[PDB]
RNA sequence: GAAAUUGUUGAAAGGGAAGGGCAUUUGAUCAGACA
RNA sequence: GGAAUACUGCCAGCUGGGACUGAGGACUGCGACGUAAGUCAAGGAUGCUGGCAUAAUGGUUAUAUGCCGCCCGUCUUGAAA
RNA sequence: AAAUAUGUAAGAAGUCCUUGUUACUUAAUUGAACGUGGACAUUUGAAUGAAGAGCUUUUAGUGGGCCAUUUUUGGUAAGC
């Protein structure tokens, strides 16, 4: 048995491969976002210049965060929260919208604050607090090797894929996302800058959709 | 003294501890309750087409 | 004391619609049941035999026995933590097939079309119903529709 | 309800088969935010027209800056609103820099004269009154006078240390 | 605080290991768990739970029944696999060669056995012949003949036995399971 | 046993995502956009400023 | 020759009860650990 | 007609001060940086300096001070009653 | 004639062809019910979820309750 450089420097070459295919892909990825960002940008300015109103594609994406604790809950709302996994107060996760789950968000209104998220809001969640399923076990998400054994299957060999899978909302969402441990998020730093949470945004509250304005909420509690 | 006489309060928190079940399906039902005179033509169409395959095996 | 007879209660629901009484019409008859159909109980007032007690109208079974002027329907009632599993027999008048079940055979042989003319067309299908999906971008033109400004009303009373 | 903006709406009904192309309604919305003021829109649509957000569509929700923002003007604001009994209306008469800002006052004295909320008040028109002489109301018409001026009598000089040495004098 | 969905600290209801105190059958057990991990076929898997279970649930195989497994096509040669006792017939009057592996052997079933040129064969000499359990066929006796089964779910149009000592008319048959008494159940 | 962030921390950083190597270099994120100066309709203007 | 209860000696506190919990000041007292 | 600045957002931009924590125990892994030998902030703390070696730190006990503290057992929808 | 509450369906135990079995059914091997053989596979036919799914045995305590938002009958009302 001679292993210590026989079998060794094979495996390194061969993990010296995959980074060469994972530059590539970032460097790709990097590109779509700016251009894709820019067009959207573009398309405005081009209506105001005819005449007509550009009207954006609505969002595909929101994330959701329970904001009351566990006590007194109505039988029915309660059996949802369970469905999208909020069993902890200021637990969070993200949801692919249809008209099957809109209808779910107006059930629970009164105890979630959720919206739109950005790129960054999503890259800072999942680097500081990525966790991923295996056995149930609840993994940390610090390295490649962990989420190409588990999600090689479906395409998705390295974390900007996670993160570039759920935020085009692509075909292996559903996969990608349940991958992801709900998302164990701290009290807001800066507080919730109302003195009651519990009335609607529009009333001067927390709960219900405040469309863009969650990125600086979860920023804080993140 | 008087009681307190009905009620159905916590009733179907009780219920729900365990489940509220479905009563498994299963392929072949029971011939309990069929008419007669079908059934017993179904006897006799069974041994006719298990005999034609013991024959035909044989 | 208290009243609990086989019919209380069924004042407005075996009552017979508005221009509607007298006798019922021909395809009630003509239309033919088998074992698994999928059926709909409502209750006809006028014919008295054959009648399901209050507690089925509205409930949706399935066919197990077919005899001279009936059908026996097997309905799922719950009690307590458990459902039971339930044997009528009707009459042809208080029932109906379920139009969900036809809906779903149709469908069958559309899904089943497709996957034979994707074979020959070559590779792909996607033949699971999506839901509504949110809707995409588009240009709203002003050429000939301008914005029509509007302002709240004050209060008249008019009484 | 807060420090407010103004924006602009647009909004018409969702789109058919039957009849492409409706018709686009607009209008003015006073608000902290673009959230409140979609609802707004929303809210006063629904008292005229037969129509909702289920039913309908935002098309372009734009800010209207102040055109002028350092010149002095004289508003006329036209109100609605409920009190305990009824629902009445109003002429109040406001002097300031800028729209957002009579806005900003007339919620803020509404409350106080007449403990009517954000809730119960609808802003009708507010309309700038660009000649001198249309100006009925009187606590608007003393500032109008030429060559105007006024003192400050009992002036007060908040300190930082609890006690102090000499004995204040209110002279200006 | 969690909204807790399922029970907390729930025991899996399965045995781990056996009830009893013997010391040999211990030596089986420290056996079969080695080899259930660092193989890979599910027989010893298998026949390690068997292992673990009590008296009730390891009913006796019959000599007759393993010679009627033996009559299937195909399985002539298949070293059978009991895990419990072995149990003599007198209502057969001819019976096959083979080669049975089990706990226990009565004094009849063993004779039986070797009179038609078999061998009867330790589990641990099974272990060492067929390692990853090839060639093997695993019998198990009926549990629901025992007497103690009779008796569950009585209840009204069950036909299901009462718990009774003494048996007879005058013992259980009067008002109850006729019409001239009353009703039937 | 010890779970670092990345964001700070610029090695368990390159440890994932290799990028940020070339990222940094050709500074990325502060990217000069071209400037074109397309002028908005006599509509917008109009619809925009009125009562 | 235990306890309730009592006497003498020594220490302590004490403005309409006494006793307890968390933390330290102060007073009495204590082994270990240092090779 | 040409500029500036807010307001909102982004940076895998730069950098100063403060607080709490240091689980683990030969080796194994992922990586960086180097032309090579090697080096590293990379699967959880190392280096340097002083004072003391006894009631100095620590423990027990009595008191003092801050805030808290109703009488146990019982039957009851409900007990300090 | 609403709102809220409520029954059923969204496939392998399935779909299509091939021609067997019968004392039942038809003027008629036509139908009916279960079949042999052949064709159709992991986009196998809405979403979301799933500290596994199912089954058995056996035995404790309990069978005075009370409160709150909304609906409510008795009563002038009530900590009724
Ligand atoms: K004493
Ligand atoms: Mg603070
Ligand atoms: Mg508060
Ligand atoms: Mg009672
Ligand atoms: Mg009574
Ligand atoms: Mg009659
Ligand atoms: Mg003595
Ligand atoms: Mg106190
Ligand atoms: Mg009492
Ligand atoms: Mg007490
Ligand atoms: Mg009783
Ligand atoms: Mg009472």
């Amino acid at each position: 048995a001679e292993q210590v450089a026989a079998e060794r420097a094979a495996r390194k070459a061969a993990n010296k491969e995959k980074r060469a295919i994972i530059l590539e892909r970032n460097a790709a990825y990097q590109k779509e976002y700016e251009t894709a960002e820019r067009n959207i940008i573009q398309a405005k300015r081009d209506a105001k210049a005819a005449g007509s109103y550009y009207v954006e594609a609505q969002h595909k994406l929101v994330f959701v965060v329970r904001i009351k604790g566990i006590n007194k809950i109505p039988p029915k709302p309660r059996k949802v929260l369970q469905l999208l996994r909020l069993t902890r107060i200021n637990s969070g996760t993200f949801v692919k919208v249809t008209k099957a789950t809109l209808e779910l968000l107006k059930l629970i209104e009164p105890y979630v604050a959720y919206g739109y998220p950005s790129y960054s809001t999503i890259r800072q969640l999942v680097y500081k607090r990525g966790f991923g399923k295996i056995n149930k076990q609840r993994v940390p998400l610090s390295d490649n090797a962990i989420i190409e054994a588990n999600l090689g299957k479906y395409g998705i060999l390295s974390i900007d894929d996670l993160i570039h899978e759920i935020i085009t909302v692509g075909p292996h969402f559903k996969q990608a996302n349940n991958f992801l441990w709900p998302f164990k998020l701290s009290n807001p730093s800066g507080g919730w800058g109302v003195p009651r949470k519990f009335k609607h945004f529009i009333q001067g509250g927390s709960f219900g959709n405040r469309e863009e304005f969650i990125n600086k909420l979860v920023k804080s509690m993140n | 003294a008087k009681s307190k006489n009905h009620t159905a309060h916590n009733q179907t928190r009780k219920a729900h501890r365990n489940g509220i079940k479905k009563p498994k399906t299963y392929k072949y039902p029971s011939l309990k309750g069929v008419d007669p005179k079908f059934r017993r033509n179904h006897k006799h169409a069974l041994h006719g087409t298990a005999k034609a395959l013991a024959a035909a095996k044989k | 004391g208290k009243s609990h007879g086989y019919r209380s209660r069924t004042r407005y629901m075996f009552q017979r619609d508005f221009r509607k009484h007298g006798a019922v019409h021909l395809s009630t008859y003509l239309k033919v049941y088998k074992v698994g159909d999928i059926v709909d109980i409502k209750a006809n007032g006028s014919i008295q035999k054959g009648m399901p007690h209050k507690f089925y109208q509205g409930k949706t079974g399935v066919v197990y026995n077919v005899t001279k002027s009936s059908v026996g329907v097997i309905i799922n009632k719950m009690v307590g933590n458990r459902y039971l599993e339930k044997r009528l027999n009707l009459r042809v008048e208080h029932i109906k097939h379920s139009k969900c079940r036809q809906e779903f055979l149709e469908r069958v042989k559309a899904n089943a079309a497709k996957r034979a003319e994707a074979k020959a067309q070559g590779v792909a299908v996607q033949l699971k119903r999506q839901p509504a999906q949110p809707r995409e971008s588009r240009i709203v033109s002003t050429e000939g529709n301008v914005p029509q400004t509007l302002a709240p009303v004050p209060y008249e009373t008019f009484i | 309800m807060a420090h407010f903006k103004e924006y602009q709406v647009i909004g018409r009904r969702l789109p058919t088969e039957s009849v492409p192309e409706p018709k686009l309604f607009r209008m003015r919305i006073f608000a902290s935010n673009e959230v409140i003021a979609k609802s707004r829109y929303w809210y006063f649509l629904q008292k005229l027209h037969k129509v909702k957000k289920a039913s309908g569509e935002i098309v372009s929700i734009n800010q209207i800056n102040e055109a002028h923002p350092t010149k002095v003007k004289n508003f006329g604001v036209w109100v609605r609103y409920d009190s305990r009994s009824g629902t009445h209306n109003m002429y109040k008469e406001i002097r300031d820099v800028s729209r957002v800002a009579a806005v900003e006052t007339l919620y803020q004295d509404m409350a106080a004269r007449h403990r009517a909320r954000f809730r119960s008040i609808h802003i009708l028109k507010v309309a700038e009154i660009e000649k001198t002489a249309d100006v009925k109301r009187q606590y608007v018409k003393q500032f109008l006078t030429k060559d105007l001026k006024f003192p400050l009598p009992h002036r007060v000089q908040k300190s930082t240390k609890t006690f102090s040495y000499k004995r204040p004098s209110t002279f200006y | 605080g969690i909204d807790h969905t399922s029970k907390q600290h729930k025991r899996s209801g399965h045995r781990t290991a056996p009830k009893s105190d013997n010391v040999y059958l211990k030596l089986l057990v420290k056996l079969y768990t080695f080899l259930a991990r660092r193989t890979d076929a599910p027989f010893n898997k298998v026949v390690l739970k068997a292992l673990f279970l009590s008296k009730i649930n390891r009913p006796p195989v019959s000599v007759s029944r393993i010679a009627r497994a033996l009559k299937q096509e195909g399985a002539a040669n298949k070293t059978v696999v009991v895990v419990g006792t072995v149990t003599d017939d007198a209502r057969i009057f001819e019976f096959p060669k083979t080669t049975v592996a089990a706990l226990r052997f009565t004094a009849g079933a063993r004779a039986k056995i070797v009179k038609a040129g078999g061998e009867c064969i330790t589990l641990d000499q099974l272990a060492v012949r067929a390692p990853k359990g090839q060639n093997t066929l695993i019998l198990r006796g009926p549990r629901n003949s025992r007497e103690a089964v009779r008796h569950f779910g009585m209840g009204p149009h069950k036909g299901k036995a009462p718990r009774i000592l003494s048996t007879g008319r005058k013992f259980e048959r009067a008002r109850g399971r006729r019409r001239s008494k009353g009703f039937k159940v | 046993v010890l779970k670092k962030n990345p964001l700070k921390n610029k090695q368990v950083l390159l440890r994932l995502n290799p990028y940020a190597k070339v990222f940094a270099a050709e500074k990325l994120g502060s990217k000069k956009a071209e400037k074109t100066g397309t002028k908005p309709a006599a509509v917008f203007t109009e619809t925009l400023k009125h009562d």
